[PDB]
RNA sequence: AAUGCGCAGAUACCGGGAGGAACGCCGAUGGCGAAGGCAGCCACCUGGUCCACCCGUGACGCUGAGGCGCGAAAGCGUGGGGAG
RNA sequence: GCCCGGAUAGCUCAGUCGGUAGAGCAGGGGAUUGAAAAUCCCCGUGUCCUUGGUUCGAUUCCGAGUCCGGGCACCA
RNA sequence: GUGGUUCGUGGAGCCAUGGGGGAAUCUGGGCGGACCACCGCCUAAGGCUAAGUACUCCGGGUGACCGAUAGCGCACCAGUA
RNA sequence: GCGAGCUAGCCCUGGCCAGGGUGAAGCUGGGGUGAGACCCAGUGGAGGCCCGAACCGGUGGGGGAUGCAAACCCCUCGGAU
RNA sequence: UGCGAAUGCCGGCAUGAGUAACGAUAAAGAGGGUGAGAAUCCCUCUCGCCGUAAGCCCAAGGGUUCCUACGCAAUGGUCGUCAGCGUAGGGUUAGGCGGGACCUAAGGUGAAGCCGAAAGGCGUAGCCGAAGGGCAGCCGGUUAAUAUUCCGGCCCUUCCCGCAGGUGCGAUGGGGGGACGCUCUAGGCUAGGGGGACCGGAGCCAUGGACGAGCCCGGCCAGAAGCGCAGGGUGGGAGGUAGGCAAAUCCGCCUCCCAACAAGCUCUGCGUGGUGGGGAAGCCCGUACGGGUGACAACCCCCCGAAGCCAGGGAGCCAAGAAAAGCCUCUAAGCACAACCUGCGGGAACCCGUACCGCAAACCGACACAGGUGGGCGGGUGCAAGAGCACUCAGGCGCGCGGGAGAACCCUCGCCAAGGAACUCUGCAAGUUGGCCCCGUAACUUCGGGAGAAGGGGUGCUCCCUGGGGUGAUGAGCCCCGGGGAGCCGCAGUGAACAGGCUCUGGCGACUGUUUACCAAAAACACAGCUCUCUGCGAACUCGUAAGAGGAGGUAUAGGGAGCGACGCUUGCCCGGUGCCGGAAGGUCAAGGGGAGGGGUGCAAGCCCCGAACCGAAGCCCCGGUGAACGGCGGCCGUAACUAUAACGGUCCUAAGGUAGCGAAAUUCCUUGUCGGGUAAGUUCCGACCUGCACGAAAAGCGUAACGACCGGAGCGCUGUCUCGGCGAGGGACCCGGUGAAAUUGAACUGGCCGUGAAGAUGCGGCCUACCCGUGGCAGGACGAAAAGACCCCGUGGAGCUUUACUGC
RNA sequence: CACCUCGAUGUCGGCUCGUCGCAUCCUGGGGCUGAAGAAGGUCCCAAGGGUUGGGCUGUUCGCCCAUUAAAGCGGCACGCG
């Protein structure tokens, strides 16, 4: 589900925006909230480390919990699903029975009301983490940690999801949303089912406008400088590119592959 | 239309003032070099 | 025959794994559906049909311009998938 | 107007260390066919563009000339 | 691998040292320009040490130094207006 | 060494945009149907929507050219949730 | 140590010259006063201008400019008796207003800690930091000049100490709260405004009329408690309790109950309200201005009505909308003869700012500069509305040179007979059109548009009839939205002012946007969207020596780089070269390893030099892949039963020889190609043809509705643009009085022609003209001024930029 | 060709304003004619005056349209910013 605008002004031909009906909660869980410092991509020097960012609507950070062991075996009830502005995915309140509630990257299907629980006691079912080990073969699970008790970092963008492919040792092998193949610990914790959100890939932005509510100012191609600014600039009229296509500091940015070969990781991977 | 000297008391001071000079070295050898040479001020002349 | 593949270790063989598609024998000149069409197996939801009985209604029938619905393959859109 | 390249069998073209130069197609003569093709056997003519010169000897080396092809004719 | 020295890799030692290796206590060590032999000189990896030397914000004494466009930017309430 | 008191970007916190037009979705009612899609009304009040001051601009032209002005003036023009 | 030159330096004084100017075309005139002196100062009257300001109040900046008295040398674009000027004196009063003895934001700083040759860089807490949060004063009067500051009235806050009454009190710790977007919006109010036949008030009856419910003026403001009238906030109890980094009785969670669109508690706003103030016109006062009186002033009724208040109100939407304290609650130590809470008393309540300017003569612009500068108020009538426009109140101003005059010419403006784009690069410019209502409206379309398409009709006033609303009551009044019918006057009724010219057809770009501050606004940048590529998270990438930071408190539906640029239909072939990707073999290859073997010295033991195999990475070579990677995408000859042409063939070369579609194009040289269309006539334009000098598919190809201060062509309407000019207005130009520059300048007593001359002579030759000096004008010459030519060359000058130039990092 | 001008002699066209030359486009005078007349042809004299309005292109030029007695060519820094 995604809404789409009759074409009384022009951007609102293709505009697209999210379907909210999964939301139950407008104003955010007060304890929860966090103000977020908007960089403009600059770093702690003055400068712009990342180009091109800035403006874009005030956003209140929802404090939410990658770690889900911390809370073994205590279940709680999934309590609301609101909107999150610093993520593609939706997030669920839950209020955990012993009083503590806490912000979840709400899998796809969870609905409000149900049980949830964390542990390697826990049901195999939608909303519950458990370590990969006890997670059997085949099942589609998110919000994997990457090394045990690090905090989930892998899937957890809309629609995202691992697939566990099989066991080795203390290693499990995982199907990234990426392709890749990876071995993770076993020890490492994953709320199982999917991201959900699954059409925030069909939201057509619509008007340039719509980019800078999300703080994404104009990006000026290289052809479009002078060769004092860029590799591509220059030349008169339009000119192709003139030579291996580059990025405003030379280096190629067709193909050339830049992963660190002598990783310790490279142990661990098997794909693409 | 619009000049470049807009004035600001608290710019100036910020900016140029003593407690300013004195925290970057560049702007203690300002105050060296100012004193060397007896400027009645070594300072802008600055109003709070 | 050659392209091609092959000592950078191929084909042929064993073991482990990933993935998608189609369902051998049964299988038939057989069955079902209005047609297009339907084929591994399990469950759920569901359509038509036949027979037995002679119980109910009482001609409530037949056809059917338009209209509406379905409609092999190829093809098109948005996503996914992609072994042959 | 200024430079570079080429010109060889009827056509399109290889080629040379300075001596008698070949390929493919076309064409000719024979064969196969009822008859044409396709197929098979057999056959080059070349004054190697003009002119001058180096040679013992020049298609070959050299200097000009006709002709063609290509690039140029900028600040103005 | 370099610096210093007159020494720019040169036959390139000496002194210094970022990296590696890594001793000995006088029958020990370093040096005399690759190296070896002889013959000599010195005693590393701890420290202190006046004077003779440098300078002129300041005081004085001089001038084949200036004399108000000169002489310090300023002889005058100038690093001021 | 001094500069973002001009200018460019971003960050924090405040403020501004007269008055008109247009009339999306959603509602609600009616039709429609096996159920729908859909259709009509009324309500509703969306938009880098429309006209137009403030405000932000600077299109064309004239003037100005030891200027009122080291970039101004007049008419005209663009944007104006 | 001798100056004439260096566009030399410093200074002085000339020339231009009594010349240009005297700084908005909002505008002046007279009378009286003052004074040595008056267009310019004071006062009166008349006149003009601003009035969403050119009036009033804050903030910043400025810093005595404020007020008074005495002055006029200078500053004032003239004058000056005046001043923002000179001299002197005076002037700015706060527990409640702003800020600090409060809070935190970005950011800064910064114990701990991390980093860096030094200087220094980072950095959790903490601290600092405000136009954000928190917090108690309104109104009048008074001064020459301050006032929410003094005074008056009424009302508050905090601290301290006492009583009295309550209660387990008690943090820098826990929790609640503070606390939050945009757009639209209900009800009830307030500000503010209009009317009144009513209340009050000096007065007036003019000039034909009017002694009238005549005209003119005014009819309020602050206000504790208590009362209302609106609204906002909030459930009440009991159990369980593992969470809120100790503990909580508090919060959270669970389970019971009662309560529930409320109530009840609060809290704000509004009204009333003790009391306290104000209180016009006009008239007389002598003030530059205030006073007196009006007066015992009146102090009411109705209507319009916020964008403001109740306010944390409501609805919708997506881009999802600070923090911290005060504040409440909770408990911890500690203490409970403490403490806190609640009232009521008395006391105590500091620092700084406070003048004046403040859209401007006091700020920023060298100036009393036509520029620039943020917040609030900003009345009335009319015009559909409105902050729009015209007039006008309060208030403020006539712009610090004037007087004449009535040429050219200039600027700004008005009108123009006939024609109507003939002007010209171009309708440049100017015109035309213009508001509201109603009728009507095409191709095409992405179904929204195109549309204000186009094109019309109406618009004033009078009388009669008449329907709804809101407020009152269902009624009158007052408003608001109308509808019907008769008629009046002018050239004209959106009678002034504000207020689109329209159509057709191409190019480019989808679109709103963005840009060369100050000659380019565009077809350029951006843009949603498409593709490629990188990147598994201590991510890639970027900044930094580093620590560290951004990425991102993100995680492949994410992030970076590159191109392409809505959308539609599409994006062909070439991987030989270059690039990127994949290749655990091979060749080569540096240090290192390894030491066959040579060598120097030694009597030797030795010490010390080289050193061949062979083992040695990346890279290169090599093998593959790869096109939305850099890029590339043929020639000649022949041939069809009229000619012509060539579907067909031959052959050379290549990595492969340009597919669709487009094509004399933003590309076409020849070129004004050729044909058609438009026109009387068309180097342009439009349609076509293809011979494409030298299109062609993401440096995208061909189209496309809508959009465009883009660029081209056509037409209608309408014009001084033009035939082709005329008249007029005013501001200048001119004359007089006042003040009085500038670039430039070898010196000048500075004519024409034909020659000559360094080749374009006032200056030389001959000849010819010609009394001395001005003023208004024009620009042919002084190779006129201005800038050490920007083009061009040179210099073994310099800089920005590129790369398979060199060499480095 | 490189003589003045690179411490600057503004460059095409148009508009405005002209002025001169004559190798005459017209008008005026004439000889010859393969001149009947009329109209021409060509050469001679002659510079007084005249020498049109539009379409196209920046164009000069040129080509067209409609006329005309004719729609002359040149020079004046390809006259004149
Ligand atoms: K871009
Ligand atoms: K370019
Ligand atoms: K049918
Ligand atoms: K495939
Ligand atoms: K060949
Ligand atoms: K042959
Ligand atoms: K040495
Ligand atoms: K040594
Ligand atoms: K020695
Ligand atoms: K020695
Ligand atoms: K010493
Ligand atoms: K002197
Ligand atoms: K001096
Ligand atoms: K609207
Ligand atoms: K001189
Ligand atoms: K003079
Ligand atoms: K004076
Ligand atoms: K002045
Ligand atoms: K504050
Ligand atoms: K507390
Ligand atoms: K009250
Ligand atoms: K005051
Ligand atoms: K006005
Ligand atoms: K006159
Ligand atoms: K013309
Ligand atoms: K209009
Ligand atoms: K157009
Ligand atoms: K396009
Ligand atoms: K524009
Ligand atoms: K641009
Ligand atoms: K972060
Ligand atoms: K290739
Ligand atoms: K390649
Ligand atoms: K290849
Ligand atoms: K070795
Ligand atoms: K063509
Ligand atoms: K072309
Ligand atoms: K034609
Ligand atoms: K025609
Ligand atoms: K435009
Ligand atoms: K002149
Ligand atoms: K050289
Ligand atoms: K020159
Ligand atoms: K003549
Ligand atoms: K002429
Ligand atoms: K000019
Ligand atoms: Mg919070
Ligand atoms: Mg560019
Ligand atoms: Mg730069
Ligand atoms: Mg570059
Ligand atoms: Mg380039
Ligand atoms: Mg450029
Ligand atoms: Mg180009
Ligand atoms: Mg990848
Ligand atoms: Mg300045
Ligand atoms: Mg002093
Ligand atoms: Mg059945
Ligand atoms: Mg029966
Ligand atoms: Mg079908
Ligand atoms: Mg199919
Ligand atoms: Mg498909
Ligand atoms: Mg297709
Ligand atoms: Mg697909
Ligand atoms: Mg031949
Ligand atoms: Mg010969
Ligand atoms: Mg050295
Ligand atoms: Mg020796
Ligand atoms: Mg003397
Ligand atoms: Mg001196
Ligand atoms: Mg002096
Ligand atoms: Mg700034
Ligand atoms: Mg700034
Ligand atoms: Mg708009
Ligand atoms: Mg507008
Ligand atoms: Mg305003
Ligand atoms: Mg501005
Ligand atoms: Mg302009
Ligand atoms: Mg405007
Ligand atoms: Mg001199
Ligand atoms: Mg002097
Ligand atoms: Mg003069
Ligand atoms: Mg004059
Ligand atoms: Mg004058
Ligand atoms: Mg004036
Ligand atoms: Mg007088
Ligand atoms: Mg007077
Ligand atoms: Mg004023
Ligand atoms: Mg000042
Ligand atoms: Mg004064
Ligand atoms: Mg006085
Ligand atoms: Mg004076
Ligand atoms: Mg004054
Ligand atoms: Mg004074
Ligand atoms: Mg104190
Ligand atoms: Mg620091
Ligand atoms: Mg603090
Ligand atoms: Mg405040
Ligand atoms: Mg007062
Ligand atoms: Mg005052
Ligand atoms: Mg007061
Ligand atoms: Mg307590
Ligand atoms: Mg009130
Ligand atoms: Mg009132
Ligand atoms: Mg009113
Ligand atoms: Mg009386
Ligand atoms: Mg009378
Ligand atoms: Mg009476
Ligand atoms: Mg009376
Ligand atoms: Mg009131
Ligand atoms: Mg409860
Ligand atoms: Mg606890
Ligand atoms: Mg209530
Ligand atoms: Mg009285
Ligand atoms: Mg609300
Ligand atoms: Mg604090
Ligand atoms: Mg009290
Ligand atoms: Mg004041
Ligand atoms: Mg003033
Ligand atoms: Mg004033
Ligand atoms: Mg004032
Ligand atoms: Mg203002
Ligand atoms: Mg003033
Ligand atoms: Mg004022
Ligand atoms: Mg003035
Ligand atoms: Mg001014
Ligand atoms: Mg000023
Ligand atoms: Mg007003
Ligand atoms: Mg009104
Ligand atoms: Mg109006
Ligand atoms: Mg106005
Ligand atoms: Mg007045
Ligand atoms: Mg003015
Ligand atoms: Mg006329
Ligand atoms: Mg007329
Ligand atoms: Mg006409
Ligand atoms: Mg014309
Ligand atoms: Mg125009
Ligand atoms: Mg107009
Ligand atoms: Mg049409
Ligand atoms: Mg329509
Ligand atoms: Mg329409
Ligand atoms: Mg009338
Ligand atoms: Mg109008
Ligand atoms: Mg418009
Ligand atoms: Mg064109
Ligand atoms: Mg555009
Ligand atoms: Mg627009
Ligand atoms: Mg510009
Ligand atoms: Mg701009
Ligand atoms: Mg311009
Ligand atoms: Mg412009
Ligand atoms: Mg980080
Ligand atoms: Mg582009
Ligand atoms: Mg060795
Ligand atoms: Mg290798
Ligand atoms: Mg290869
Ligand atoms: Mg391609
Ligand atoms: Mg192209
Ligand atoms: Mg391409
Ligand atoms: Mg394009
Ligand atoms: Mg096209
Ligand atoms: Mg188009
Ligand atoms: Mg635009
Ligand atoms: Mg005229
Ligand atoms: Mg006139
Ligand atoms: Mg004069
Ligand atoms: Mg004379
Ligand atoms: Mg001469
Ligand atoms: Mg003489
Ligand atoms: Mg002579
Ligand atoms: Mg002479
Ligand atoms: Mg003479
Ligand atoms: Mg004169
Ligand atoms: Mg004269
Ligand atoms: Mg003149
Ligand atoms: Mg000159
Ligand atoms: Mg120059
Ligand atoms: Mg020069
Ligand atoms: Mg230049
Ligand atoms: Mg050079
Ligand atoms: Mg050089
Ligand atoms: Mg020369
Ligand atoms: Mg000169
Ligand atoms: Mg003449
Ligand atoms: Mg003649
Ligand atoms: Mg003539
Ligand atoms: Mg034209
Ligand atoms: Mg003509
Ligand atoms: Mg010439
Ligand atoms: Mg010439
Ligand atoms: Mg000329």
């Amino acid at each position: 589900a995604v809404k789409k605008f009759k074409p009384y002004t022009p951007s609102r031909r293709f505009m697209t925006v999210a379907d909210f009906s999964e939301i139950t909660k407008t104003e955010p869980e007060k304890s929860l909230v966090k103000p977020l410092k908007k960089t403009g991509g600059r770093n702690n020097q003055g400068r712009i480390t990342v180009r091109f960012r800035g403006g874009g609507h005030k956003r209140l950070y929802r404090i939410i919990d990658f770690k889900r062991w911390d809370k073994v075996g205590i279940p709680a009830k999934v309590a609301a699903i609101e909107y999150d502005p610093n993520r593609s995915a939706r997030i669920a309140l839950l209020h955990y029975v012993d009083g503590e509630k806490r912000y979840i990257i709400a899998p796809d299907g969870l609905q409000v009301g149900q049980q949830v629980v964390a542990g390697p006691d826990a049901p195999i079912q939608v909303g519950n983490a458990l370590p990969l080990r006890f997670i059997p073969v085949g099942t589609v699970v998110h919000a994997v940690e990457l090394e045990p008790k690090k905090g989930a970092k892998l899937a957890r963008a809309a629609g995202t999801s691992a697939q566990i492919q099989g066991r080795e040792g203390d290693y499990v092998i995982l199907r990234l949303p990426s392709g890749e193949l990876r071995k993770v610990h076993g020890e490492c914790y994953a709320t199982v089912g999917a991201v959900g959100n699954a059409d925030h890939k069909n939201i057509v932005l619509g008007k340039a406008g719509r980019s800078r509510w999300l703080g994404r100012r104009p990006h000026v191609r290289g052809a479009a400088m002078n060769p004092v600014d860029h590799p591509h600039g220059g030349g008169e009229g339009r000119a192709p590119r003139g030579r291996p296509p580059a990025s405003p500091w030379g280096w190629q940015t067709k193909g050339l592959k830049t992963r660190k070969r002598r990783k310790p990781s490279s142990r661990f991977i098997i794909a693409r | 239309m619009k000049r470049t000297w807009q004035p600001n008391r608290r710019k100036r001071a910020k900016t140029h003032g003593f407690r300013a000079r004195m925290r970057t070295p560049g702007g203690r050898k300002v105050l060296k070099r100012r004193r060397q040479k007896g400027r009645w001020r070594l300072t802008p002349a600055v109003r709070k």
